RNA sequence: AAGUGAUUUUAAUAGCUUCUUAGGAUGA
RNA sequence: UUCUCCUAAGAAGCUAUUAAAAUCAC
């Protein structure tokens, strides 16, 4: 035996999400408690030099951003658990993830705290110049 | 190593995983990866036909945040704690066909003696979400568990075990504790099984109470203490605690059963549950009394101590008022404190252990009756709560009967029990065979109080002046019958009293 | 086709220390 | 002849990785 994907460093901050109500504070309030954020996740070496936007089904990236795999950015899909959305589907499976490159070390958080704008299609307040 | 084993793999199939549906760095397959960092080349398509099982195994939970609570606690707390101790063990099976390399719970054994077999049901890896459904198992090769051949065949969904887990406990624990203390043996594939039924969180409230916050619904988010959990699915906020972590040598079944002489079974889970209790039970409170944790108040202790107290002060006087002991010996008490102090007799402290105090002359030594068979013949010996194999010929003796089941009697080691009131007493088995010297005791009631000047109550087991009279006195009546409620309230309650061949009850009329 | 973890022993390999040998060059 | 440094060889150890006997645990 069976292929093993987890380093010993991710053991306790995924066991506290899999015994979790609230996953989303219960991640927020470890990192509160100066926990280490969540590592090895999935990185991508983008051209870098593409079509800046939110989340993307292609790899594109700018200067400002930096892209990621999807399945790793989310924190229920990373912990397997059960999705708060409806018809149980995580949006971020299936696509790529263009954080920017100032908060990049922590991946999961992100997404747990600004969402995507369906006005231009950038993460509100982040470039998502609709001033 | 710098791997776990925690969200392992099982699958069965060769090839590894796309950029996009790839939890971590070694789940993506090694075709992309050149640089340490993955490129999407444009030919493989990414997988809609699959589905994959996740190795829910090696939980680790060694945090300590600002709000949450601990699930491990410390044995000191778990010894103030013992009002909440459920066992719990486990027998799954290994995962078969289209996986493989993990296990699945499959029988689930409580200290309640309750089984509950479920179908096998593990995390699956969907292209959309994981899942939660049926898996290929078959029981695991062995002459040790053979009893698991048609265990597996039938079987519960899960859902409606959790309903079971709860109904469960929420029966016992209702009215003894607030919270559930697990106590395991392995440690490991037991966690595992509580990720299936446990839930923690910050310390909540019951809706509609005003208690702690012990169980969880899923369907109507509120979150219940035990008496108002009707209806409820998950566990709250457990605690639970390792017994193999206390220095313990080697497998289970030989360590405990230095002790023991009556727990076993075929393998049964909920055997299992019950030697891992007894274990901890014995190992914690079996050869001291602590006299420093106190305990809460669940029901009748002030009255019932109140009580004993009182007969105890009653009986002792009657007897050496009645047969002119010269002296009374005295095994037991912890600290000086005279039952009777208006008596002629010397009180010497034939005491376990001295105690924190050494301003009577409390003196040192243990009983046992091969030993001390003929070491004590003058006077008369009070054994109150004493643990002695046998007493001796010459006693008063007061021992609590352990075949009484109650909230207040739990349940022990080596069929004795433990007696949790106000402070933690370990008393052995209740056997008849340590009373072959003695007999028990009658109802009687004799006081040396001058009668003073409503339902007459004629009965020749009170011994007055007024009741040997043709009319009885309210200067006697209502000591008769609280006496009489004292004394039924702690029969209830499971003490047994013994007194020696000799004792005559006509013996105390002459006194008069 | 093959369950789980821990401690173990040896072999294969890499990194580094010291010691010894040989070579080179500097300086007395 | 002495000193330093470098190259290589031999030794022992340390930690790191890989594969193997047996032991303990479930
Ligand atoms: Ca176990
Ligand atoms: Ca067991
Ligand atoms: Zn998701
Ligand atoms: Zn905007
Ligand atoms: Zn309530
Ligand atoms: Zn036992
Ligand atoms: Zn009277």
């Amino acid at each position: 035996a069976g292929n093993a994907t987890e380093v010993p460093a991710n053991s306790t901050v995924l066991s506290f999400c899999a015994f979790a109500v609230d996953a989303a504070k219960a991640y927020k309030d470890y990192l509160a408690s100066g926990g280490q954020p969540i590592t090895n996740c999935v990185k991508m070496l983008c051209t870098h030099t593409g079509t800046g936007q939110a989340i993307t089904v292609t790899p594109e990236a700018n200067m400002d951003q930096e892209s990621f795999g999807g399945a790793s950015c989310c924190l229920y899909c990373r912990c397997h658990i059960d999705h708060p959305n409806p018809k149980g589907f995580c949006d971020l499976k299936g696509k790529y993830v263009q954080i920017p490159t100032t908060c990049a070390n922590d991946p999961v958080g992100f997404t747990l705290k600004n969402t995507v704008c369906t006005v231009c299609g950038m993460w509100k307040g982040y470039g998502c110049s609709c001033d | 190593e710098n791997v776990t084993g925690l969200f392992k793999d099982c699958s069965k199939v060769i090839t590894g995983l796309h950029p996009t549906q790839a939890p971590t760095h070694l789940s993506v397959d090694t075709k992309f990866k050149t640089e340490g960092l993955c490129v999407d080349i444009p030919g493989i398509p990414k997988d809609m036909t699959y589905r994959r099982l996740i190795s829910m195994m090696g939980f680790k939970m060694n945090y300590q945040v600002n709000g949450y609570p601990n699930m491990f606690i410390t044995r000191e707390e778990a010894i103030r704690h013992v009002r909440a101790w459920i066992g719990f063990d486990v027998e799954g099976c290994h995962a078969t066909r289209e996986a493989v390399g993990t296990n699945l719970p499959l029988q689930l054994g409580f200290s309640t003696g309750v089984n509950l077999v479920a179908v096998p049901t593990g995390y699956v890896d969907t292209p959309n979400n994981t899942d939660f459904s049926r898996v290929s198992a078959k029981p695991p090769p062995g002459d040790q568990f053979k009893h698991l051949i048609p265990l597996m065949y039938k079987g519960l969904p899960w859902n409606v075990v959790r309903i079971k887990i709860v109904q469960m406990l929420s029966d016992t624990l209702k009215n003894l504790s607030d919270r559930v203390v697990f106590v395991l043996w392995a440690h490991g594939f037991e966690l595992t099984s509580m990720k299936y039924f446990v839930k923690i969180g910050p310390e909540r409230t019951c809706c509609l109470c005003d208690r702690r916050a012990t169980c969880f619904s899923t369907a109507s988010d509120t979150y219940a203490c035990w008496h108002h959990s009707i209806g409820f699915d998950y566990v709250y906020n457990p605690f639970m605690i390792d017994v193999q972590q206390w220095g313990f040598t080697g497998n289970l079944q030989s360590n405990h059963d230095l002790y023991c002489q009556v727990h076993g079974n075929a393998h049964v889970a909920s055997c299992d549950a019950i030697m891992t209790r007894c274990l901890a039970v014995h190992e914690c409170f079996v050869k001291r009394v602590d006299w420093t944790i106190e305990y809460p108040i669940i029901g009748d202790e002030l009255k019932i101590n109140a009580a004993c107290r009182k007969v105890q002060h009653m009986v002792v006087k009657a007897a050496l008022l009645a047969d002119k002991f010269p002296v009374l010996h005295d095994i037991g008490n912890p600290k000086a404190i005279k039952c009777v102090p208006q008596a002629d007799v010397e009180w010497k402290f034939y005491d376990a252990q001295p105690c924190s105090d050494k301003a009577y002359k409390i003196e040192e030594l243990f009983y046992s009756y091969a030993t001390h068979s003929d070491k004590f013949t003058d006077g008369v010996c009070l054994f109150w709560n004493c643990n002695v194999d046998r007493y001796p010929a010459n006693s008063i003796v007061c021992r609590f009967d352990t075949r009484v089941l109650s909230n207040l009697n739990l349940p022990g080691c080596d069929g004795g029990s433990l007696y949790v009131n106000k402070h933690a007493f370990h008393t052995p088995a209740f056997d008849k065979s340590a009373f072959v010297n003695l007999k028990q005791l009658p109802f009687f009631y004799y006081s040396d109080s001058p009668c003073e000047s409503y339902v007459p109550l004629k009965s020749a087991t009170c011994i007055t002046r007024c009741n040997l009279g043709g009319a009885v006195c309210r200067h006697h009546a209502n000591e008769y019958r609280l006496y009489l409620d004292a004394y039924n309230m702690m029969i209830s309650a499971g003490f047994s009293l013994w007194v020696y061949k000799q004792f005559d009850t006509y013996n105390l009329w002459n006194t008069f």
